[PDB]
RNA sequence: UUGAUUUGGUGAGAGG
């Protein structure tokens, strides 16, 4: 079922995008995974423990 | 008051200068070992990966 | 001279806006009139 | 919103009192700056006592952890809502959901 | 410059005796009345001393002909002041 | 960890790559055509060191 | 020395924002070189104008609430940061907003000079709900380049302003996506040539060939420190 | 909106075919577009000339084998694709030499014309086992850019050419090997900036600082259409 | 000669 998500979008079956590198402009081998975390600020913050 | 002229100051002070860098839980001698400071804007010690 | 500065000052390191000022103060607080 | 959730995210951001949950459905006046105001539907509403519900919403202030508890109405202006619906979105919530 | 100090430690070699040796010659720097026997590039009185002992320059046995000869020349003021 | 995958995908072979084959006056042109595009990271080839 | 020189020969608006354009002809090899050079150029270094302080009245701090509207202030704050304006002849405007009424409330509704203009006449930034509320508004709109913030210029600032003036974050660069594609050029006598297909998305304010321009200018002028000098 | 313009603060010359351009201060993320546009350029762009085909008597593919030498006959097409060679007034010049006696056979040793040079005359061609070995070849050099191998060349090329003809890489750009680091630099107040450092060793025939400022000037003669 | 109070001790929770 996310493979067939994957296909109502219009995104590559494997979950997995060519990438370039913008430092050079040109193609990583073996394409990577690209995708959406959900990623959370924990309250241990730097400028508090510094 | 931390003006314009105390940076140069701070990187003549730092130069040769060593600090021990020591990792909370020291359990044999490798856990305090001695770097030379380069400074960071930011507010996180950076530390060499292969340490 | 023999006065000091005990005055309640902002941490060191930390920045920030005032958002609320609470005083139920010794009945007496006013400064000129404010009360 | 988190896209990938698993549909508990209703659930706890309701029953964790932190959004205004309308206690009777009806439509609403908004005034909102101060509170939101909510008319309440004639079948839901007491025949003594004709009355609307006024929702005080806690703005900024300071949580146990000093971070900052917060809440935004999350309804327009003459907008229906049903009993158990929310109505003002707390701290880490959108629209009802929960949003860490 | 300095990253490190192995040729200072074949030079005095017993690698603890190596702090002692350019201790003694900082100091001899860092007061000290005393300049170096080397180039300085704007290295500190630490790497200037270990650069010393690096070229085979300092080791205790310089230090104490160096202090014996301060010594004579205190000697040989103090005579000739006086008397 | 990072260090030992970034070599050991960069000395490892395959069967067939750009460049298979062909003969190299040295590491620098090595390096030259894999920056170029005209072989890759993992072709083998006859070089000569030294 | 058989090398040649490009042009931009077509330039194309898809719509008012997202716009490609072409450059013809490449020589061999050299387009993903151009291409990235100017993708790094021209998404570090463009000057675009942006919000900076907003003064609104009867408000001190941006925390607070106000009477008749939907977005707080700091929602107001965020939505004012995302506004798109392009100015002409001055390089520090002040624009006005006044409006009452129920409502919500444009970025249409702002009393324009002659010098700026609003390129998002559907931009929302309140939703005045109460009649009797009004909302007056005073922004400030500077010019420059890439990413300066509200704690760096808390004391950068020399200009002695008064208290009252909220300090919006500055994002200066109207360039927010771009793309090139080394294709294969249409030489009716060289097979070996290659054209470059920039595809721009910019804040609608940026006239895409003025800043291809300029990038170039910006990668002519720091090159020319190689080219004099050794 | 001005912008930082460094100075070149270094050339450590290590040898005098090795330098080390030491370069400060850029604005932050310039230094790697710099030094990846000069790399490219300086890789696959560099106009020269090198050896590109050669005519030896005695061999009939690259596979073959001559006598009276220590060394095969991929080690002599190795050996000469390591030398350095530069041509004036023309651009297709043949060369041939011819060696006989016990010693080894080293760049001097060619027979050149008015327009061509060597730029290391002791650069090492082969040895002679046999002092009855007459060993023959016929250099042709072309001029072209870049770095172009033997492979894509005999993918390339369709016509017979006749039995003995040796292709060669044909490394037309001058330089070796360059590669860059970038570093931290700090401006009194700005410490976001970025110092670069571009390495860089050729082979003869050129001055590194030279082959540096002939990528430049490529780089801005092809910007210089649509600028102020 | 130009200024001041937690460590003390308990309980609870957290990080590596």
């Amino acid at each position: 079922e996310i493979k067939e998500l994957l296909k109502l979008g219009d995104l590559p079956t494997s979950g997995q995008i060519r990438l370039y590198d913008g430092r050079t402009g040109e193609q990583f081998e073996r394409p990577v995974t690209v995708g959406y975390m959900y990623m959370l600020k924990l309250n241990h913050l730097v400028d508090d423990k510094m | 008051r931390e003006e314009a002229v105390v940076w140069d100051i701070l990187d003549e002070v730092i130069r040769e200068h060593p600090v021990l860098l020591n990792r909370a839980p020291t359990l044999h001698r490798l856990g305090i070992q001695a770097f030379e400071p380069v400074l960071i804007e930011g507010k996180a010690i950076q530390l060499h990966p292969l340490v | 001279s023999d006065v000091k500065d005990s005055s309640l000052r902002v941490p060191n390191g930390v920045s920030g806006t005032v958002i609320d000022v609470q005083v139920f103060t010794r009945d007496g607080v006013e400064k000129d009139k404010r009360a | 919103k988190p896209l990938v959730g698993t549909g508990m995210e209703r659930a706890v951001a309701v029953d964790s009192g932190v959004t205004a949950v309308a206690k009777r459905g009806g439509v609403v006046q908004y005034v909102d700056a101060s509170r939101i105001v909510i008319k309440v539907n004639e079948d839901e509403m007491y025949p003594g006592e004709a009355g609307i519900d006024i929702y005080n919403l806690t703005k900024y202030t300071r949580s146990n952890q000093n971070t900052c508890i917060n809440q935004m109405p999350c309804v327009s202006l003459g907008e229906p809502v049903e009993r158990g619906d929310v109505l003002a979105d707390g701290p880490s919530t959108d629209l009802g959901e929960l949003a860490l | 410059a300095r990253v490190t100090v192995q040729d200072a430690v074949e030079k005095i070699g017993n690698r603890f005796d190596l702090v002692l040796v350019a201790a003694r010659r900082a100091r001899q720097m860092q007061v000290g009345g005393k300049d170096p026997l080397v180039p300085e590039e704007n290295d500190k009185t630490t790497v200037i001393a270990l650069r010393e002992i690096e070229e085979g320059l300092i080791n205790n046995q310089i230090l104490d002909v160096r202090e014996r000869q301060e010594q004579q020349e205190q000697e040989a003021a103090e005579l000739q002041a006086v008397t | 960890q990072d260090v030992v995958l970034g070599l050991y995908y960069m000395t490892r072979d395959c069967v067939n790559a750009k460049g298979e084959g062909m003969v190299l006056t040295g590491p620098k042109e090595a390096e030259r055509l894999y920056r170029s595009g005209l072989a890759s990271l993992h072709a083998r080839v006859k070089v000569r060191i030294t | 020395t058989e090398f040649l020189k490009p042009r931009l020969v077509d330039i194309e608006q898809v719509s008012s924002t997202h716009a490609k354009v072409t450059l013809e002809p490449l020589e061999r090899g050299f387009g993903h070189t151009l291409g990235n050079a100017l993708r790094r150029i021209l998404l570090s270094s463009m000057p675009g104008c942006a919000v900076t302080e907003v003064e609104i009245d009867g408000v001190l701090h941006e925390y607070s609430t106000k009477e008749g509207v939907q977005e707080d202030i700091l929602e107001i704050l965020l939505n004012l940061k995302g506004l798109a304006v392009r100015v002409q002849g001055k390089d520090e405007v002040i624009l006005t907003l006044n409006k009452s009424g129920i409502g919500p409330v444009t970025a249409a509704d702002i009393t324009h000079d002659g010098d700026v203009e609003i390129v998002k006449p559907q931009h929302v930034i309140c939703h005045l709900t109460d009649e009797n509320a009004s909302i007056s508004m005073r922004i400030k709109v500077q010019r420059g380049r890439g990413y300066v913030p509200a704690s760096t210029r808390i004391h950068s600032e020399e200009d002695e302003r008064p208290i009252g003036r909220l300090l919006v974050d500055a994002c200066y660069s109207p360039v927010e996506r771009i793309a090139y594609n080394v294709e294969a050029a249409r030489v009716e006598q060289r097979t070996d040539l290659d054209k470059l297909v920039i595809e721009m998305e910019t804040n609608g304010t940026i006239d895409p060939e003025e800043a291809i321009r300029r990038a170039a200018t910006i990668l002519a002028e720091q090159l020319e420190a190689f080219v004099d000098l050794r």
